[PDB]
């Protein structure tokens, strides 16, 4: 609970703190990533890489 | 299928005149019934899907843990443990000891009455009955090609049901699960 | 599978009468239940996945070490040892000598009841006594090709019991196990 001070104003404009997102769909508050459009790829070609290794 | 009509087919297949009860005290309705039992048994040890299930057991105050006694074969699902019957109790093959510590998972394959079996199963075991007490009584004949061509015949309509009422599919291992899992965001 | 239910199949295959108790001083049982038995031992001899156990042995005040009365066979598994069975003791062949320092691992086969056999083992048993009885008995005749068969299509049930219920994989081996533990930071 206890405060430490240090208040600071800063204008919009020149503020230091800067969040982002590469994809945000409208009415929700986090973006999306571009790996998740390809997940079923990635997923398919585990299974596969592990059937090599037993192979080996 | 009832024991009267499996009785009086293989009555007929060997020559002799038909019954109208199991009862009867012709000799040769013993040797039937015993060789259908016989069969019946040797029959059903695999399991198919209509005498499988999975169940637990659990250990006495001494530690012994008895088994169905209607079973046929046991098998164990712990890991890489091998169970096998002894002494009319379960044996730890694993361990060289008949005293468990706690309740274990095995498979268990039942045996049931003749009136219970499909249509097909009954066929094949009358027809595996019938050959066997012919080729035994009377000799390796000519006759004994129609027997075994309809045990044949039994035989894969018996496998077919099986396969059907299985219902085995690709889509119920787990890598499927994890790709629609994946398909999903 | 009572012995009195393979003693009576003998006796029906052979075309003789059925008996009741295995007592009965008919002279053809004796010599139907010796068969039986060294069927029995002769078979069991190569080691299954219900009657292999390791197990260690220790060595007496002079230095010998004795076996277990109901094994069949030996064998070692102290790096490229040999042993073997010789006077009512174990022999060290690989140093000529009979007396032991310590204790020593090996592989025991044991020989069992007939009643705890499976009901697969038990039929090959049965029909190869037949076979074994009714060709010194009455010639080689053609009836002896249903026999033949019959234990052909029981030693494939027994085989594929064997490899289902000892559950060999290629996930056992250590590379495996090095694999997984390397895929692991």
């Amino acid at each position: 609970g206890l405060m430490l001070d240090n208040l600071e104003v800063y204008p919009e404009a020149i503020c230091p703190f800067i969040p982002a997102v590469w994809n945000l769909v409208t009415g929700e508050t986090y973006g999306r990533g571009l790996v998740e459009d390809y997940a079923g790829d990635l997923a398919k070609l585990s299974a596969l890489s592990e059937a090599l290794a037993l192979y080996e | 299928m009832e024991l009267l009509d499996a009785v009086n087919t293989c009555l007929t297949a060997l020559g002799e005149a038909r019954v109208t009860s199991t009862d009867t005290r012709h000799p040769s309705v013993a040797l039937i019934l015993q060789t259908l039992a016989t069969k019946q048994k040797l029959l059903l040890e695999r399991g198919w899907w209509f005498n499988t299930q999975d169940e637990e057991m659990f250990p006495d105050l001494l530690g012994r843990i008895p088994y169905p006694a209607a079973s046929i074969s046991v098998e164990s699902l712990d890991g890489y443990n091998i169970y096998s019957k002894r002494n009319n109790f379960l044996f730890n093959n694993t361990c060289n000891t008949m005293y468990f510590t706690g309740p274990v998972c095995i498979r268990v394959t039942y045996n049931l009455d003749f009136e219970d079996l499909p249509e097909s199963v009954a066929t094949v075991i009358t027809y595996r009955a019938a050959r066997a007490v012919y080729v035994g009584d009377l000799g390796n004949d000519a006759s004994v090609q129609d027997l075994v061509l309809n045990e044949q015949q039994a035989m894969l309509l018996v496998e077919e049901q099986h396969m059907r009422n299985k219902k085995h599919s690709t889509r119920r291992r787990r890598p499927w699960g994890k790709y629609q899992n994946a398909l999903s965001g």
